[PDB]
């Protein structure tokens, strides 16, 4: 019968749900994701600068393994790629002291 | 790319990723999470 | 198109001193704040080589090399210039394709 | 939730109203409508934009793992470096999902305040004017055109100008 | 407390309801407790999935390891111990706090509760019955068991009291 | 804020009440501003407890220590320095959001404090006096001095004043 005014809030078709302390679960108008979960699966270059072993190793490159002529004289490198258990390590066994040492020093180049 | 992972490249904006710990670039802040979804707006009714 | 125009456009320079090849680009060949530009020597009757990438650094590539310049021009400094030096020098921007080349330079 | 307006004495959010969060449904001779309550939903949006770029740029100073390699003999310091990145990965994750959690709790409880207000808003202005129906509205002891809506929206709503009308209204009931 | 109700405008809990944190009557059938069991159970549900909640959160906590070392060692021997004691009083930081500030966050959820079970009864009833202002109504009219029933689960047929209510004030 | 009192129903704080953060009067007898003493304490205690909360919550941080290393122990060195900075970068955050998040909750504590204290004299207060809707209530009665005592220190005689304040309610 007579003029009425309401307060009230948004609804719409949402189903977006996101969790709390006390309540798991709950669906929201609006929600922001903040989680990256996706890659592209591949190794690439950085801003236009990488250096990859292929089977070669790091002491294999640098002693000059002959099965590792690919890195004779290789460019400027933004970072460097080695598999777990290359291939062409040392050609001719031994060992190659203060190894992990100089890797670092790699990393740092 | 501008954040690169050993397991693939990252192109986001997200402030978090979940793809791997070890990454060079730009990048988003690891985490171990499945899942990090803000509520911005308000519940919602059925 | 990134026009690219080298000076001079032949260079005669006496021996151990110092040749300065300058190129020119139309629009900048110069973001995310390094130079897009590469120097490429082509010794007669063979094909080009590479010597500077992105406009500084050098590819086995002896010191004599200078590689310089930022935005719009560059500059390809040789000193000491060398008997087998002898040679056209290019530069090609890879900022924006289409790929473009310097008309080249050719030093004596 | 906290302030029992969302969900509470206000049962239900309206699909209709479409232009913001929060605002009024009103219902005249004049015809009916939506309307969103432009300042509050304003403070709102800021308050939670603010909220968000908070969260993000608190996190700024986060950890961010560093390869290193290590041989069959420094399994020690492998294993240090590796419970001290795992360490820091765990803690920032911690603080990542809980500051989210429990941020988002006192959104929900923000906008139920910020409805809460907006109902009191009212209910301040019009006092024996109209009475509290009980369920977020107001039904008037006075006739009430589209000015006088727009009045109770924007906070100008000139109380002695209807207390007359009201007034008898109220005592004939 | 933030709302007002638990020691505020409700002075006082009862010891006499026993089946629920939150409840309600006196009529001529005569009076009693009882629970709200909605909103009880609303409140058990919270309290619980944040307990819950808090030792879910903490599964991934720091797990200090015994490591050796010899008498050239002494950095990272002392390395490994700021380590493990930096994670250590991290972690208890953690625990402390979050339980501090949930346990803040509860009894103001329980003051929430009741003032919003206040509220519920207070909007139905509306002219129908006075506000004593300690979390009692004072009826204008007659309410039967039935009626307080209503009350209690939120089916208060306001109208149909709304005339012998009208009426009652009126002589006052 | 959260409570719609500070910055809200009420408008605006007094420059005049200046011996506490909470108050009230107006009647024949002259004007003037009073703190409520009670809700005043309770809120320094309240806030002198969370300041004293935060520092004590401190007292077990991380401390940086100075460590040596040679050249070829850079790996411990820079695991050493992202030790150091892992726990300084944290600890930071620790300190950066509590202050942050409980500056936010005394804000509104404050606030809650203003709503309870209007809400303290409004339900003494009933139908003896008109909700202005500013955190002023009329009377429909006489309020001498001693009256105002009464609603500032929570002892208000409702039913001595009802009787003269329905009648001045009843006029109008
Ligand atoms: C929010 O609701 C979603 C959707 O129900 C929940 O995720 C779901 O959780 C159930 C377990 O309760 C998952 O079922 C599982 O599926 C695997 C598939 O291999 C199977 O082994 C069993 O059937 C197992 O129970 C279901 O897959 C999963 N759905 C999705 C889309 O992830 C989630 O748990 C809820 N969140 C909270 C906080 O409760």
């Amino acid at each position: 019968p007579g003029d009425q005014i309401c307060i009230g809030y948004h609804a719409n078709n949402s189903t977006e749900q996101v969790d709390t302390i006390m309540e798991k679960n709950v669906t929201v108008t609006h929600a922001q994701d903040i989680l990256e979960k996706t890659h592209n699966g591949k190794l690439c270059d950085l801003n236009g600068v990488p250096l990859i072993l292929r089977d070669c190793s790091v002491a294999g490159w640098l002693l000059g393994n002959p099965m590792c002529d690919e890195f004779i004289n290789v460019p400027e490198w933004s970072y460097i790629v080695e598999k777990a258990s290359p291939a062409n390590d040392l050609c001719y066994p031994g060992d190659f002291n203060d190894y992990e040492e100089l890797k670092h020093l790699l990393s740092r180049t | 790319t501008k954040c690169q992972t050993p397991m693939g490249a990252i192109n986001s904006s997200m402030p978090f990723h979940n793809i791997h710990p070890l990454t060079i670039g730009e990048c988003p802040k690891y985490v171990k999470s499945n899942r990090l979804v803000l509520a911005t707006g308000l519940r919602n009714t059925p | 198109d990134i026009v690219l125009t080298q000076s001079p456009g032949s260079l005669t320079v006496s021996l151990g001193q110092r040749a300065t090849i300058s190129c020119r680009a139309s629009e900048s060949v110069d973001n995310f704040g390094k130079s897009f530009m590469h120097w490429y020597q082509q010794k007669p009757g063979q094909s080009p080589k590479l010597l500077i990438y992105r406009a500084s650094n050098r590819e086995g590539i002896p010191a004599r090399f200078n590689g310089s310049g930022s935005g719009t021009d560059f500059a390809l400094t040789i000193n000491p210039v060398e008997a087998d030096d002898v040679a056209t020098y290019f530069c090609q921007q890879s900022n924006e394709d289409p790929r473009t080349f310097g008309g080249g330079t050719k030093l004596e | 939730g906290l302030f029992g307006a969302i969900a509470g004495f206000i049962e239900g959010g309206w699909q209709g109203m479409v232009d913001g969060w929060y605002g009024y449904h009103h219902s005249n001779e004049q015809g009916s409508g939506y309307a969103a309550d432009k300042e509050s939903t304003q403070k709102a949006i800021d308050g939670v934009t603010n909220k968000v770029n908070s969260i993000i740029d608190k996190m700024n100073t986060q950890f961010e793992a560093v390869g290193r390699e290590f041989n069959n003999l420094e399994r020690r310091i492998e294993n240090l470096n590796k419970q001290m990145e795992d360490g820091f990965l765990d803690v920032w994750t911690y603080n990542a999902e809980l500051l989210v959690l429990m941020e988002n709790e006192r959104t929900l409880d923000f906008h139920d305040s910020n409805v809460k207000n907006l109902y009191d808003k009212v209910r301040l202005q019009l006092r024996d004017n109209a009475k509290e129906l009980g369920n977020g509205c107001f039904e008037f002891y006075h006739k009430c055109d589209n000015e006088c809506m727009e009045s109770v929206k924007n906070g100008t709503y000139d109380y002695p100008q209807y207390s007359e009308e009201a007034r008898l209204n109220r005592e004939e009931i």
